[PDB]
């Protein structure tokens, strides 16, 4: 069966965080329960790392924890608006392959104009709030 | 593309 969970992260002060958190940031180390070999955290370049992809936020799922062995795990990423409602989201279609410290995921997961176009209510007291979905075989 | 679901690794 497959073991479904999720983490919600906030990064505050968003507009700043790539001067007062760094080109990569790591969230706090998360799993499903206690019950639960795997430590997994999410990752953000708050601006993409090459030509490419310097104009978007960049986020990838990433195993910590240095597990039985490979892990094969789906996964959904997503953008929590101001009303409390997921936006944006994208998905693994398959699942991909982990090893400790192996991440996965979107080096173009959004356009910063989108996010930072206060319109789109994706910065709420410039607070960007993700939801990770994750589903490990 | 607002957004792009290329998954690539780190």
């Amino acid at each position: 069966k497959v073991v479904k969970f999720s983490y919600m992260w906030t990064i505050n002060n968003f507009s700043f965080c790539r001067e007062e958190m760094g080109e990569v940031i790591k969230s706090s180390t998360f799993s499903s329960g206690a019950n639960d070999k795997l430590k997994w955290c999410l990752r953000v370049n708050p601006k993409g790392l090459d030509e490419e992809s310097k104009d978007y936020l960049s986020l990838y799922l990433l195993l910590v924890s240095c597990p039985k062995s490979e892990v094969r795990a789906k996964f959904k990423f997503s953008i929590l608006n101001a009303k409390g409602e997921e936006t944006k989201a994208m998905e693994s279609q398959r699942a991909y392959r982990f090893v400790q410290g192996k991440d996965w995921g979107f080096k173009k997961f959004i356009r910063r104009d989108f996010l930072l176009d206060e319109a789109n209510g994706l910065l709420p007291d410039d607070k960007l709030t993700l939801f990770c979905e994750v589903s490990v075989v | 593309p607002e957004q792009d679901c290329a998954v690539t690794s780190g």
